[PDB]
């Protein structure tokens, strides 16, 4: 190892001294602009680590070829190209595609090093193999197909150019235990890339952490307490994972998010910088230096230009390389979801010729919806490939047991899923009509000679209550069924009468659709008194979900919330009962409430929540529950894993809050899980249409008909689609709607 | 034809109407040819099937009647309502025998074993109570459920009773050991209807897979049968389109009878793991049904205040 | 005026030559109110009409203190136990009122606690002929003749 290190050093010596190549490349990369501010030491340390991994690669090749070791000529040809590759991925890894292309063409212009001959293929699209030649990544990525069982599973990762390049980068970083940051927009694929890289290393265990705005180092201390232990050594106190021989990697998803103090500092970031540079942290229990044996880090963050994020300190960025993952774009997303649609459209063999136009329509609609609803208009108007993954998963779940479906039905389920993913979060009627019209015109453009009236209609509702299959339903029969179910429901849980209308039908269908899937958390935005809690309670009762209310009152400290969470998690994981954790914004008092909600909604487990004899009680209860279920568990790690999996499988959290022009932004800053792991349903205030139907239904059982009624010539109308000529009851319910509107005015 | 192969065919032989509230349970008298139904209008209605005519009015309850049960002779009738009362009726007198109290909530179910020495009932007060026929006293109360018990049904000899709750679990009990034999936590929703296999069905179930054999029907649109000896799901039957509220075994032991919330009644072949005939029962939802051991007649309660009498062939 | 203009525009005739105090309150009940320390103003009489014909339990923003005395004088035959939200002996008085079916008046609603949300929302369970409501950790039967009034002495208070 020392000999091959010396040979590599002697062959890369002419490229380092004075100007050479690295100095000019660095001074050009400084002129280039990046996502994060580029300190020279960060990229230099990144380049040094990648060259060390090159030496390790040569050593492993020598081990794999014991008869013929590494020849000096092939070694020099390999190093002379790995140096260019590493310089490119070090000085351009945190920038955009066009800027890394500019750095590549500048390097090609300036260097006297052999390079592949390509009129337009960038040097960044190449790999220096161990044989010493340039192997393109396009030959490395295959045109694979996935089975119908895993169509949109969280673990399936179809490979692309950017995917395999970031795979190689993350393997190179994690092979020598160096912290790294996966910066990029939400939904870009950073945690998917990290998990797919970690599953190629069987010697590492991943820990998921989600930072909030009110993040303190006590969260990392609790994680270290839960997943590691303190061991006394003659050289000091050493913190090591309990899993012997396994390297623990901590995944922090919101590095940029913790609030910067008034003096420009972040306590968690300074803590991480201290334990990265010095290799340890001070324990406040007895003021003793605690050293880390096998603890590495990986970070994820949105770009600092995002409204809720803060730039990182250069002293922390010095040790930590950052790579910028961008959105896949149209030309890659087309095959990324083309393989998924060709895999899923095998259950119905008569639709296999429509997978390519289906993918084209989905990509076109997603791109043309991305451009309009920017984050400037609303804080939750973020669109990501996570929405397309949920789209194909929903179409697969609707097409799974159906076994027979025409093209009109396929485009109609496409339109319904598009509505559910691109209308629930929307606010205004104008933009809702925009989405509806654009869905219609996209279907018209990409699906010619089809039955438009049969494919597209007004209600487009789908229930699984009238039938086991996920069939479309009609509004009148659905309303009759909901009437009968409410008549049954009044005598069991809540004896409060309700009036039903189309908005209520849509809301209960959406809430049932989100309750049916695992790990389904709601976020209902609307004015108080709109019936969100009652509708959620009715749907949870009809789906067989227990409803939990924390019953907040005076002097509600954090301990009461913690014991409520302990009871909810215990009954949801050990007793194995479906529970609908419904709680309003008024139930939130302190920042610890929202921190625990962030952790539970993100990972499904709260580290440090069960400490002391309650942890032993939880372990005994989980062992008893595993015995009752019929699968044996020993130790404590797999018991905790099974309990966590049960919590994801069972627990559903419903969050209700009033809309606000600053409260929503503050909530998004202080809890990203509410806007990431929860679907945002914007109930809003009751529309004039809803008020009109409520008034017309409620004022129907009393005598209000005058046969001699004169139609006014001016006819002041505030509810659109009013029948002409209106009757007396029509006029008075329109007057009631006008009265409500003038109170608003 | 032979009693083994009595199957219902459309349409219905009789169309009865006149109730002012949805029908809960319609069951067969064991001796004489008189129909009787229980509804939620605080009364019990009496009809006929060989002529399809009104017979007599029984008005003793004050709140919504939930369940009714018969003895072996048919001379005793036990009914339960929402007034936390238990009322007894007779066939030889057609009057009120006794009025009992002690339940803390609505009494969901009552059951009379063929011995007839005492009447067991299940209520919504998280308890199961059995009361004697000579004194009307709750000598022993079965407890151990956490939600309201929906239906209770013992076996043919009364040596082992079973009950269903909302804990996705059916519990079997013994009138001597006073403790649960086995807990059966396999369903995913509320269990509503429980049936017991006759003596003729034991060999059929054994050759399809001793006894006794237990079948449980739940709201999860699935029907499964269970065995006391092994405590394991024998086979899973899937295909009921909506919520299942009533199940019953065939007297021949080869088929089953069940009703669903989709306004249909279906007959299933557990040998072929598939149904063989589906009929549109009523214009609205249905609740329960029953089958006669000898007479070729089958009825089905409903919600639209209509009871339809079907002749098997 | 806006509602009357709209109803005139929509050709729905309404009695213009009437007072909203006189059409809603009878002479005998007006005399009873004036005997029970109510001010003779038409605004105060309209407030009394609202306090009589309420459906949701009302909140009284009365800095002068006369409306509290008017409430205690109007509901004088029925016992009223005056208490405050911040008082430690408030929940016990609430359960006593819920059990015994007598009107209750609570002041200082700026210190509002969400324990009264099931009561204000009428989240009630029907046990046949028995009416049941559950708040906190105890189950209490609800009498039909129970009314609760919230009082305030600060006008410039912001309510969620
Ligand atoms: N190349 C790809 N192949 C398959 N799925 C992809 C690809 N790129 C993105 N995805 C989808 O995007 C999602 C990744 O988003 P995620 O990494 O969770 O973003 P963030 O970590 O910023 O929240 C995954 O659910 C995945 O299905
Ligand atoms: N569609 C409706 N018909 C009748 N009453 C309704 C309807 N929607 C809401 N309500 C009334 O409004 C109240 C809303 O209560 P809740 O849902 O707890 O508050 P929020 O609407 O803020 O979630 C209910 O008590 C109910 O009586």
């Amino acid at each position: 190892m020392l000999q091959i290190q010396r040979d590599a050093a002697t062959i890369m010596q002419p490229y380092f001294t004075s100007n050479g190549l690295v100095t000019k490349a660095l001074e050009h990369a400084f002129q280039l602009e990046h996502i994060m501010d580029l300190t020279r030491l960060r990229c230099l340390g990144s380049l040094f680590s990648m060259l060390h991994q090159a030496c390790r690669n040569v050593a492993q090749y020598n081990a794999n070829h014991p008869d013929f070791p590494m020849q000096i000529e092939q070694l020099e040809r390999y190093i002379q190209r790995y140096l260019v590759y590493a310089i490119l991925w070090s000085l351009s890894g945190d920038s955009r595609l066009k800027m890394r292309a500019e750095l590549g063409e500048y390097i090609r212009r300036i260097t006297t090093v052999p390079l592949p001959t390509a009129p337009n293929i960038p040097i960044i699209d190449y790999e220096v193999s161990i044989s010493g030649e340039w192997s393109p990544w396009q030959a490395k990525v295959p045109q694979i197909e996935v089975e119908t069982h895993k169509v949109a599973a969280p673990d399936v990762v179809v490979p692309t150019l950017d995917t395999v390049r970031h795979e190689a980068l993350l393997y190179t970083w994690l092979a020598e235990h160096k912290p790294l940051v996966l910066c990029g927009p939400p939904g870009s694929g950073k945690t998917m890339t990290l998990f797919s890289a970690l599953r190629a290393l069987p010697d590492m265990e991943v820990v998921g952490l989600n930072f909030s705005s009110a993040t303190t180092p006590e969260l990392l201390l609790k994680t270290f307490d839960h997943y590691c232990e303190y061991r006394r050594t003659p050289n000091g106190v050493v913190l090591a994972p309990v899993q012997l021989g396994k390297w623990l990697v901590l995944f922090c998803d919101e590095i940029n998010l913790p609030d910067m103090d008034k003096y420009g500092t972040q306590r968690v970031i300074s803590f991480i910088r201290q334990m990265v540079e010095h290799g340890g942290f001070y324990r406040t229990s007895d003021q003793t230096w605690v050293k880390l044996e096998r603890i590495q880090f990986v970070g994820a963050c949105n770009p600092p230009t995002d409204p809720g994020r803060k730039p990182l300190s250069h002293r922390f960025l010095r040790h930590v390389p950052v790579v910028y993952v961008d959105y896949p774009g149209p030309a890659s997303l087309t095959q990324i979801y083309g393989t998924f649609n060709r895999a899923m459209l095998r259950l119905i063999p008569s639709l296999r010729t429509y997978a390519e136009p289906l993918t084209a329509a989905m990509v076109e609609f997603y791109t043309m919806s991305q451009e309009r609803f920017t984050q400037d208009t609303q804080p939750h108007y973020i669109y990501s490939p996570r929405e397309m993954t949920r789209w194909v998963r929903g179409i697969f779940e609707a097409l799974r047991p159906l076994e027979t479906l025409p093209v009109e039905g396929l485009i109609r389920i496409w339109a319904h899923e598009a509505l559910r993913l691109f209308q629930d979060r929307l606010v205004e009627d104008e933009e809702r009509r925009w989405t509806d019209e654009n869905i219609d015109t996209v279907a018209l453009k990409h699906f010619p000679n089809i039955d438009r009236e049969k494919a597209m209609s007004r209600p487009i509702l789908y229930s699984n209550w009238l039938s086991k299959d996920y069939i479309p339903v009609d509004q009148e029969e659905l309303r009759d069924y909901v009437k009968a179910r409410l008549k049954v429901f009044y005598e069991e849980e809540l004896d409060v009468p309700l009036v039903l209308f189309n908005e209520v039908l849509d809301h209960v269908l959406r809430i049932d659709r989100i309750f049916r899937q695992p790990q389904g958390h709601l976020l209902l935005i609307g004015v108080s008194g709109a019936g969100k809690t009652t509708l959620s309670r009715f749907v949870a009762w009809m789906n067989g979900l227990s409803v939990y209310q924390i019953k907040v009152h005076r002097k509600y400290t954090g301990e009461d919330f913690d014991e409520d969470l302990r009871t909810v998690l215990r009954r949801s994981g050990c007793k194995n009962e479906k529970i609908a954790f419904i709680m309003d914004e008024s139930n939130v008092l302190d920042s610890g409430f929202l921190e625990r909600m962030n952790t539970l909604l993100a990972n499904g487990e709260v580290p440090g929540l069960f400490e002391g004899d309650e942890y032993a009680t939880l372990m005994t209860q989980c062992k008893e529950g595993a015995q009752k279920e019929g699968l044996m568990l020993d130790s404590h790690e797999e018991l905790y894993k099974w309990f966590t999996s049960q919590v994801i499988r069972n627990l559903h959290v419903v969050f209700t809050m009033n809309p606000s022009s600053e409260g929503l932004k503050d909530r998004a800053a202080t809890s990203p899980a509410l806007f990431n792991r929860c679907v945002l349903n914007w109930f809003g205030d009751w529309s004039t249409e809803a008020l009109y139907q409520v008034g017309k239904e409620f004022t129907s059982k009393m005598d209000l008909e005058k046969p001699n009624y004169i139609v006014p010539d001016y006819m002041p109308v505030v509810y659109d689609k009013l029948p002409q000529p209106p009757s007396h009851r029509e006029a008075i319910v329109n007057s009631c709607v006008f009265v409500h509107q003038t109170l608003h005015q | 034809r032979d009693p083994k192969e009595w199957i219902p065919r459309p349409p219905e032989k009789y169309a009865l109407s006149g109730h002012r509230s949805p029908v809960t349970r319609v069951i067969f008298h064991p001796v004489f040819s008189v129909m009787v139904s229980a509804s939620e209008d605080a009364t019990i209605k009496v009809w006929d099937y060989e002529t399809g005519d009104f017979e007599r009015t029984l008005k003793g309850h004050t709140d919504s009647v939930q369940d009714i049960s018969f003895d072996h002779s048919g001379k005793l009738l036990a009914s339960c309502s929402a007034d936390m009362t238990i009322k007894l009726w007779d066939f030889q007198g057609f009057e009120c025998i006794r009025t009992m109290h002690g339940h803390d909530h609505n009494v969901s179910s009552v059951a009379i074993m063929p011995n007839g020495d005492h009447i067991v009932s299940a209520s919504r007060d998280k308890t199961i109570k059995m009361w004697e026929v000579q004194t009307g006293y709750c000598v022993k109360t079965f407890t151990g459920h956490r939600e309201w018990v929906r239906m209770v049904r013992p076996n043919q000899d009364g040596t082992l009773i079973a009950s269903c709750s909302n804990d996705q679990t059916v519990r079997v009990w013994v009138v001597a050991t006073k403790e649960c034999k086995a807990e059966l936590r396999e369903h995913e929703h509320v269990v509503e209807c429980i049936s017991w296999a006759p003596e003729s069905s034991y060999s059929s179930i054994s050759e399809a897979t001793p006894g006794p054999f237990l079948l449980s029907g739940s709201r999860d649109k699935t029907i499964k049968m269970w065995d006391v000896s092994t405590g394991m799901c024998l086979m899973t039957l899937v295909g009921h389109d909506n919520w299942v509220r009533g199940v019953l075994f065939h007297s021949g032991g080869k088929f089953i009878l069940s009703c669903a919330d989709d306004k249909t009644l279906r007959v299933w072949d557990y040998k072929n793991k598939r149904c063989m005939k589906t009929l549109n029962a009523h214009e609205h939802f249905v609740t329960s049904l029953d089958f006669h051991k000898t007479a070729p007649y089958v009825v089905t309660g409903s919600v639209d205040q209509t009871v339809k009498v079907w002749e098997c062939r | 005026t806006t509602w009357s203009h709209h109803l005139q525009q929509a050709n729905i005739q309404f009695r213009t030559d009437i007072a909203r105090t006189e059409y809603l309150s009878n002479a005998d009940e007006r005399l009873r109110w004036q005997a029970s320390s109510l001010p003779a103003d038409d605004l105060c009489t309209e407030n009394a009409i609202m306090l009589k014909r309420f459906n949701r339990y009302p909140l009284i923003i009365d800095p002068s203190g006369q409306a509290t005395e008017f409430i205690m004088n109007e509901y004088k035959d029925r016992k009223i136990t005056r208490t405050s939200f911040l008082d430690d002996a408030f929940r016990k008085n609430l359960e006593s009122a819920l059990r015994f079916g007598n009107p209750l008046l609570v002041q200082d609603v700026e210190s509002y606690d969400p324990v009264l949300n099931p009561v204000l929302n009428r989240e009630v369970r029907r046990t046949g002929g028995r009416v049941l409501i559950t708040l906190g950790d105890q189950d209490i039967d609800l009498s039909p003749s129970f009314v609760i009034f919230l009082s305030t002495r600060d006008p410039t208070v912001e309510f969620p």
